[PDB]
């Protein structure tokens, strides 16, 4: 990360929660294995830009040396058969590989979000992007070593189904 | 500005009449059906009741059908609120009309205020129209029985067999053909609900679910004695007829 | 949702962006009140902002004498207020001119909730974003505070507080109502009141006050009174040397 | 979900994961009446992450009281929403 | 369409019970129902 | 000022909608909770009365008003526009029955005067409907006991038992069942507190529940403590204490 | 004396006081005397005002009645006492007939005396044009056959009854039978019929409102079907639902009642080989009552004697508890 997590401090309740949510399962897959609970799946950020937002995303990933990878949303958006699920599959492919990772998936109203009213009028292609996403984590496949932040200006702007567990459990504000 | 918030639609189609009047005249299509019968020895009125259930007061079936006058009385097909306005002010002139001139309102003349307002509430205000048309069933001592209807449009004309909200196309088409001018009250009552049953698709249709009144000659009047029929007797009649449905 | 700001239709969702809105800006003047009643006497007390050494510090208001006996404090834009203000009390005179009987706070909060929702279902007037704290120690209600908010809706209140610290004055408020037992003030003499009053409020907002960072009013039965530089200091000068 | 249904989420997920003895599931069923089958399963999930988190090995009575108090409020704006008022 | 439907679920009922002769009041049962798919959008 | 909006505020399309009030609509079924049984032995109307602070009082809010002496309203939907309406009601129905007809309205004839208020503001331009559903249960000797419901919409209906606001649906239909032609006034005030305590719990305490009822009376506060003229009034409308006290019953 | 409230209170009392035997002399006189007007309603004293009292009175001396043995005269004088309601209102006949025989089997009775009541008075009924509830009293005499290990006979009464229900006669009627012919089967060990006919029954159930006590009893089979042919959680899950049922009612579900079903409950939770909640179930008084019995104390010794896996400790159990046990 470009800075580490004590000399941001002043955000220091956020620093705390993402600390041992994220931190821990990566370290630690044990624990929760030998509990029997889940390893936790996905943490959303949310509020402004620039608030600090990204320094707390860029700082989690430094104490565990996990490498951080910034996915730009509209990117994942080719206009090709399965392109589109070819990049989404990859990212999490090399993310259990090169482990410890965050991908990091930046705006997520871009191939996600609530939309027009989610009928057809080239709202397809988001709609396509966004059911990749639930089928890998509803699915077989899991998050373990992969972890998967989303950002979002205000969190009242994502699907219902994001918004369950089992997609993304912890969920925290940035004052 | 709000000089550009003006809907602007009471103004005409190209199509030779107002927007929002054409659109109306749908509303009134997806609303009951009013079924007029002028007979020569009385008018029938049939009307097929919106909503029946126990929730509802199933005894009541004068939701639809109001007695103008003691020998004027109309049929509803449109919406209750749209109705009531007309109703009222139809009552008054009536009052009017009996007051200066000695003598009960002609048929006709009562239909033309009516119609002379519908275009009214267009033509000064812009407000929006009726959602209403009325089939009105009355006697008048220089013509014998008439049977008319209004519309949104403020256009009339007198028929001898009509029907207007739903399924007008398929009634009218079998009223034309069984049409007699030797029929009896109850031979038209017997036509009248065959005709029900044809548009209707059902196991059974129950007495409940009807609003019925004729307006016949009668044995206490050679006027002509208006009979609102309730379920209880709308029941018998199906009896009578044979016919279940 | 519905398209409220450019044709007077409603909402699905039932309340409307004149409505919305108004439940939100009503608070930008950074000002808490709260109300409060004894077993036998009524007390607001409310944050005072005189930002300036350009003004008078007595000039600026927000409590309003609007009867003889009934006190307004209005949360809300300072010209929407005094909207509020100048019907208020041309109705609280009115009422006792026809009906012989001066005004109580149900009626006239009554009156302007019924205006609030005409101007809302009008085309041709805007509502205002004010929410009005009635108050007094009325003769059959006993004391009493009523609270009206924008909407037109209204409801009557044990105590209430407003303002955006409006959370951190309740739990103090129902702290003392549970253990009393009651849903007033246990004492009955109007000064202990007060000064009660400022000892959960500098506890809930976290600055002790100043006499120009309060402004008193003080309702008693048949009558109504604001409280002074001088007074208010008084009640503050024992908060400030006891523990 | 009925009653019935609502005591083997409980019984189901306790299985999988640390349970406390202080923790009863006959406590559960009766605390948790009038909830749809997806927040009672939220819960649940929720406390376990909870406890380990908190760097155990079991999960107490105490993180599942937590997570029941966390995952039914996320609202807390009144004197507002006239519709029923 | 829908009056083979009503053979294929009356016949689920049946099959549910494990019969295999069918009662027509199963049949007048996959009847509402198939009527109820009709009125979805 | 005026003179802006002239054009109605409902329009048609060709699928004939109002759209003012669909959304109207809507607002009526997230009311509270409110019912009304007619049992043919009287008529018994129960609502929520609710809490919406931690400071409110609910002995200072009521759903339950009254019309006339002998007619009786409640409602689900946006609370302002139940009282303007109910002001205007209140105005007809004393000034035009009351000093003209000497006499109070009868309910049918008081049930076509306030629909024609909801659809008349409908019908003029600048203003909208009223986003409530109101039932007026009333008596008379002419026309027994009976119960209408009016839309905001301004059409009506009579109804033999309904139920408005949340849980509209299942609270009407375990009531239809429970409901006999020839029942009795206390278990038609249990069947409505049972109806209640279904949609509602943890907060359900026969203190905050508001139940009124047309059929017994109190001529002591009628003015007939001393020799009648006559009966008078039938509706009488329940305290907590009253309520309470049957819920332990219930 | 002399006014029938005054001896409505007097011949209740005189249970009290001492005994029942004083007070049939009183009841017994109650039907002598009174009433100067009206239609024939005591067969000593024409009435309309005392036969009503009657009624309530008649209907509190016959639970005592079946105590003191002298039931029998009770037995006869209902179906002679049903006249008396049809001149009177025919619904009132119908109602009162209904629940005098609800109240003599809420008591332990024979059934011979039982049978004996009810059998004159549905033939009787059939005469005028009640027929309206007479079929849910057969429903009754189907249960008094199914514990006199008559079932080959309810079977017989109970198909034709179905039949009537399913378009010729009540919706409600028919969710009770199916109840009872689901405990019918069972008992024969025909456990497939037993169980569709369950499932016929819910389907019916939820069409409509049942009786708090008719849902529990539902909830209660289907826990039993799923000990027989496995899914002890499942079962469980139900007794859970039916005791919380049964604890709600209070003394309106019988003493007896309760206990079985709690005797089920812990049963299949040591087959589902959770032993330790079985002890929470006992330790917990929300979730026994304080229904302690032998049949209760057997449960904690298997549970016990499963752990420890000794054969020895699961026979001494067995034995010492039988009675109430098996």
């Amino acid at each position: 990360g470009e800075i580490t997590f004590d000399g941001i401090g002043g955000l220091t309740e956020q620093i705390r929660e993402l600390r041992e949510v994220i931190e821990l399962p990566l370290k630690n897959p044990e624990i929760f294995q030998r509990v029997g609970i889940k390893p936790p799946k996905g943490v959303l950020l949310y509020g402004p830009p620039g608030t600090g937002k990204t320094l707390l995303a860029k700082a989690v990933a430094a104490t565990i040396g996990a490498n951080f990878i910034f996915s730009p949303a509209s990117g994942i958006v080719d206009k090709y058969i399965g392109e589109s699920a070819r990049i989404i599959r990859e990212m999490f492919a090399y993310a259990k590989e090169h482990e410890p990772c965050i991908i990091f998936m930046d705006e997520v109203d871009a191939i996600g979000g609530r939309r027009f009213s989610e009928g057809t009028s080239a709202d397809r292609e988001i709609q396509r992007t966004l059911m990749e996403l639930l089928t890998q984590m509803d699915g077989f496949d899991n998050l373990g070593q992969t972890k998967i932040i989303m950002a979002t200006n205000r969190p009242d702007t994502l699907d219902p189904a994001l918004l369950r567990p089992g997609r993304l459990d912890r969920k925290v504000e940035i004052p | 500005g709000s000089r550009r918030y003006d809907s602007r639609t009471t103004i005409f189609s190209p199509e030779g009449r107002l927007y929002q009047v054409e659109y109306a005249l749908e509303s009134i299509s997806h609303a009951g059906t009013a079924i007029g019968i002028m007979a020569s020895d009385g008018i029938v009125l049939a009307a097929e009741r919106k909503v029946t259930s126990t929730l509802l007061e199933q005894d009541t079936s004068t939701e639809k059908l109001y007695k103008l006058n003691d020998k004027i009385a109309v049929a509803v097909a449109g919406l209750t609120a749209d109705a009531e306005i007309l109703i009222n002010t139809a009552r008054i002139h009536a009052q009017n009309y009996l007051k200066t001139y000695n003598e009960d309102i002609p048929v006709e003349i009562l239909v033309r205020r009516l119609s002379d307002i519908k275009q009214g509430y267009t033509q000064h205000g812009g407000l929006r129209p009726f959602g209403v048309s009325f089939i009105y069933a009355g006697y008048d001592d220089r013509y014998g029985y008439q049977l008319y209807t209004s519309n949104p449009s403020g256009n009339y004309t007198g028929w001898k067999a009509i029907s207007v909200g739903a399924n007008t196309s398929a009634a009218q088409t079998l009223l034309q053909m069984d049409y007699k001018d030797d029929m009896k009250v109850d031979d038209a009552i017997e036509l009248a609900l065959k005709t029900l049953s044809k548009t209707t698709d059902s196991s059974a249709l129950t007495y409940d679910r009807l609003e019925f009144a004729t307006i016949r000659k009668g044995a206490n009047d050679g006027e002509v004695y208006q009979k609102i029929f309730k379920p209880q007797e709308i029941k018998d009649i199906l009896v009578k007829t044979g016919i279940t449905k | 949702a519905g398209y409220d700001r450019h044709i007077t239709i409603f909402s699905p969702e039932g309340r409307l962006y004149q409505v919305e809105y108004a439940f939100k800006a009503t608070n930008q003047t950074n000002i808490n009140s709260l109300a409060v009643r004894g077993k036998d006497c009524t007390v607001v007390i409310s944050q005072k902002k005189v930002p300036d050494k350009l003004l008078d510090p007595t000039t600026v208001s927000y409590i309003f004498c609007i009867s003889r006996t009934i006190g307004m404090v209005v949360n809300g834009p300072i010209p929407d207020a005094r909207n509020a203000a100048l019907r208020a009390k041309a109705e609280a005179a009115e009422f006792r001119y026809k009906y012989g009987y001066d005004m109580p706070c149900d009626v006239l909060a009554k009156r302007m909730a019924n205006l609030s929702q005409i101007y809302t279902q009008r085309a041709y007037m805007r509502p205002l974003g004010v929410i009005l704290t009635f108050v007094s120690v009325d003769e059959e209600l006993g004391p009493s505070i009523y609270k009206t908010d924008p909407a037109g809706y209204y409801v009557g209140y044990k105590a209430t507080a407003t303002g955006p610290k409006q959370q951190e004055i309740t739990t103090n408020l129902e702290n003392h109502f549970k253990k009393s037992k009651i849903d007033h003030i246990n004492e009955e003499s109007w000064e202990k009141v007060v000064e009660f009053a400022i000892t959960h409020m500098i506890d809930a907002l976290g600055t002790e006050f100043s006499k120009n960072d309060l402004e008193v009013g003080v309702a008693t039965k048949d009558k109504f009174f604001t409280l002074s530089a001088e007074n208010i200091e008084e009640r503050l000068v024992a908060i400030a040397e006891q523990d | 979900r009925d009653r019935r249904e609502r005591r083997l989420i409980f019984g189901t997920i306790a299985s999988k994961m640390s349970l406390a003895p202080e923790a009863d599931l006959d406590s559960l069923i009766i605390r948790n009446d009038s909830l749809s089958g997806a927040v009672i399963a939220a819960i649940m999930q929720e406390a376990g992450l909870r406890a380990v988190r908190k760097n155990r090995y079991v999960i107490l009575q105490s993180d599942l009281e937590e997570a029941y108090a966390t995952q039914v409020k996320t609202d807390n704006t009144v004197d507002k929403f006239d519709f029923y008022k | 369409a829908d009056v083979k439907g009503v053979c294929t679920e009356a016949g689920m009922y049946a099959l549910r019970e494990r019969r295999i002769h069918v009662t027509q009041e199963d049949f007048e049962l996959a009847v509402g129902k198939v009527m109820n798919k009709n009125q979805e959008t | 000022m005026t003179d802006r909006y002239s054009f109605s505020l409902t329009t048609f399309s060709p699928s004939g909608k109002l759209g003012q009030i669909d959304y109207a609509l809507t607002a009526v079924k997230q009311g509270v909770t409110s019912l009304g049984i007619k049992a043919t032995n009287g008529v018994v109307i129960a609502t929520e009365k609710k809490s919406s602070s931690p400071l409110a009082m609910s002995e200072t809010l009521s759903k339950v008003s009254l019309l006339t002496p002998d007619i009786g309203a409640v409602y689900s939907g946006m609370g302002p526009d139940y009282r303007v309406l109910v002001d205007k009601s209140r105005k007809v129905a004393h000034t035009s029955y009351k000093r003209i007809y000497g006499e109070y309205p009868p309910t049918k004839l008081l049930v076509s005067e306030v629909a024609k208020i909801m659809q008349e503001a409908t019908q003029s331009g600048g203003v909208r409907p009223f986003g409530v559903s109101l039932l007026i249960a009333g008596h008379d000797e002419f026309n027994g006991f009976s119960l209408y419901q009016v839309d905001p919409s301004g059409s009506y209906f009579p109804w033999k038992a309904t139920a408005i606001g949340k849980g509209s649906v299942a609270a009407k239909t375990f009531l239809e069942k429970r409901w006999n032609d020839e029942l009795e006034l206390e278990d038609a005030i249990h069947i409505a507190l049972l109806t209640l305590k279904e949609s509602v719990e943890g907060e359900f305490n026969g203190d905050t529940i508001e139940l009124a009822i047309i059929g017994d009376e109190n001529p002591d506060l009628l003015g007939y403590t001393g020799i009648p003229t006559d009966k008078g009034p039938r509706f009488r409308k329940l305290t907590s204490q009253e309520i309470n006290d049957r819920l332990e019953a219930l | 004396m002399s006014l029938p409230g005054s001896k409505l209170e007097e011949a209740r009392r005189l249970v009290n006081e001492k005994q029942y035997n004083e007070a049939e002399q009183v009841y017994l006189s109650l039907l002598d005397k009174d009433s100067s007007q009206s239609s024939a309603a005591a067969g000593a004293s024409v009435d309309d005002k005392r036969r009503n009292e009657q009624e309530t009175s008649i209907l509190e001396l016959g639970q005592l009645y079946v105590t003191m043995g002298a039931k029998d005269k009770l037995r006869e004088f209902i179906p002679h006492s049903t006249e008396y309601m049809m001149q009177f209102a025919k619904s009132k006949t119908v109602k009162v007939l209904k629940t005098l025989i609800e109240k003599f089997e809420q008591v332990p009775d024979s059934l011979d005396d039982q049978i004996f009541v009810c059998e004159k008075s549905i033939e009787f009924a059939k005469r005028e044009k009640r027929v309206f509830l007479k079929h849910s009293l057969s429903i009754k005499l189907a249960t008094l056959h199914y514990q006199k290990k008559q079932y080959k006979d309810s079977l017989a009464l109970i198909n034709d009854l179905l039949r009537e229900f399913k378009k010729l006669d009540d919706k409600p009627s028919l969710v009770d039978v199916h109840l009872l012919e689901s405990k019918v089967y069972h008992k024969l060990r025909n456990l497939a019929k037993s169980k569709a006919s369950l499932t016929a029954a819910r389907t019916a159930a939820n069409s409509i409102y049942c009786p708090t006590q008719t849902v529990a009893e539902l909830d209660l089979m289907s826990g039993i079907l799923h000990c027989e042919d496995k899914d002890y959680k499942t079962a469980f899950s139900y007794f859970f639902e039916s005791f919380e049922s049964y604890h709600n009612l209070t003394t309106h579900n019988s003493y007896e009642k309760a206990c079985q079903v709690l005797k089920y409950m812990l049963l299949s939770k040591i087959m589902l080989n959770l032993i330790d909640d079985v002890k929470n179930i006992l330790n917990a008084k929300y979730t026994k009552e304080t229904y302690q019995s032998r049949g209760i104390d057997a449960m904690k010794a298997v549970a016990e004697a499963y752990n420890n896996r000794s054969l020895l400790d699961f026979n001494t159990a067995l034995k010492q508890y039988e009675k109430e046990l098996m």
